[PDB]
């Protein structure tokens, strides 16, 4: 299962 | 006994034709088991091995809204890196991640991973410790600062340590019978005259599983690398992998040959001889 | 930095005349992922060539398997013809059922 967060560089 | 669990994203940018191309995969050891392509129809996550089809749609709709999510994560950091370079808006430029965990026999964790590229070249991971950024140049200590500030690490450690692990023993478990089974090699020897006064052997590893493998020629017993050749272990599109050697010999001489092939799916190491 | 394609062209079984198979064009160790592989029948483009989903290595570069339906005869040639930014001409690799 993905992660869920994503972050912004 | 150890096991694995990789994502990995790519993500083009495409300017003057529209958004940028995302592409997310996910694997098992060396078993693809999920897929997202933004340029696809179904704009789903979906399955690509036997045993993730039995996730209900709570499942499928979680993957989807996490994919999704990050392909407009990185398109917005292609302009961002863009910017930090201060590169051309006419040029195409990728991003490519890789998260996933490791764990042992027992199922406990051994280590995590997140690795981010622009490029092709490495722009920041974390580190082992899952605490702590390496950043590659002056533009991505930019994304470190922003990163440390965000606590950022300890969003990844949560995951690597928890989710990661839980899910990959769930995997392991409901795919059991592919993932924690062996495909030994078939092995077989072919013979390709060259002149009258040299040919090639050829020593072949078929339909094995997991990739790693090792083929070694002898001459009279001893380990020969002069006049071989190994290819690149290479996927046969079912699942499993190939891999052949071969060497050059004096045409009379190859009887003198041996070739060892070693697998994990062995109960003892073959020896072919033409 | 630019890499160009590795290229293997191969089947999925070993070739028997006569008997359905799968003819693979293993594409790797390539940057940037935008790549063109065709497979060629008697110099022809083939027409329905599916492509696994785009990964990488370690090394940050990328593979892809392509791969159609055939079945061998003693007569007929088959091949892969691949472009990529780093190739001046698309380059056709044979195949040649003995590698």
């Amino acid at each position: 299962a993905t992660i869920g967060t994503a972050m912004y560089k | 006994g150890s096991h694995s669990m990789r994502y990995f994203y790519t993500s083009v940018s495409r300017p003057g034709r529209g958004e940028p191309r995302f592409i997310a995969v996910g694997y098992v050891d060396d078993t693809q088991f999920v897929r997202f392509d933004s340029d696809a129809a179904s704009q789903r996550m979906e399955p690509r091995a036997p045993w993730i089809e039995q996730e209900g749609p709570e499942y499928w709709d979680q993957e989807t809204r996490n994919v999704k999510a990050q392909s407009q994560t990185d398109r917005v950091d292609l302009g961002t890196l863009r910017g930090y370079y201060n590169q051309s808006e006419d040029g195409s430029h990728t991003i490519q991640i890789m998260y996933g965990c490791d764990v042992g026999p027992d199922g406990r964790f051994l280590r995590g991973y997140r690795q981010d590229a622009y490029d092709g070249k490495d722009y920041i991971a974390l580190n082992e410790d899952l605490r702590s950024w390496t950043a590659a140049d002056m533009a991505a200590q930019i994304t470190k600062r922003k990163w440390e500030a965000a606590h950022a690490a300890e969003q990844q450690r949560a995951y690597l340590e928890g989710r990661c692990v839980e899910w990959l023993r769930r995997y392991l478990e409901n795919g059991k019978e592919t993932l924690q089974r062996t495909d030994p090699p078939k092995t077989h020897m072919t013979h390709h005259p060259i002149s009258d006064h040299e040919a090639t052997l050829r020593c072949w590893a078929l339909g094995f599983y997991p990739a790693e493998i090792t083929l070694t020629w002898q001459r009279d017993g001893e380990d020969q690398t002069q006049d071989t050749e190994l290819v690149e272990t290479r996927p046969a599109g079912d699942g499993t992998f190939q891999k052949w050697a071969a060497v050059v010999v004096p045409s009379g001489e190859e009887q003198r040959y041996t070739c060892h092939v070693q697998h994990e799916g062995l109960p003892k190491p073959l020896t072919l001889r033409w | 930095i630019q890499r160009t394609p590795k290229i293997q062209v191969y089947s999925r079984h070993p070739a028997e005349n006569g008997k359905s198979n799968f003819l693979n064009c293993y594409v790797s160790g390539f940057h940037p992922s935008d790549i063109e592989v065709d497979l060629l029948k008697n110099g022809e483009r083939i027409e329905k060539v599916e492509h696994s989903d785009l990964s990488f290595s370690k090394d940050w570069s990328f593979y892809l398997l392509y791969y159609t339906e055939f079945t061998p005869t003693e007569k007929d040639e088959y091949a892969c013809r691949v472009n990529h930014v780093t190739l001046s001409q698309p380059k056709i690799v044979k195949w040649d059922r003995d590698m």
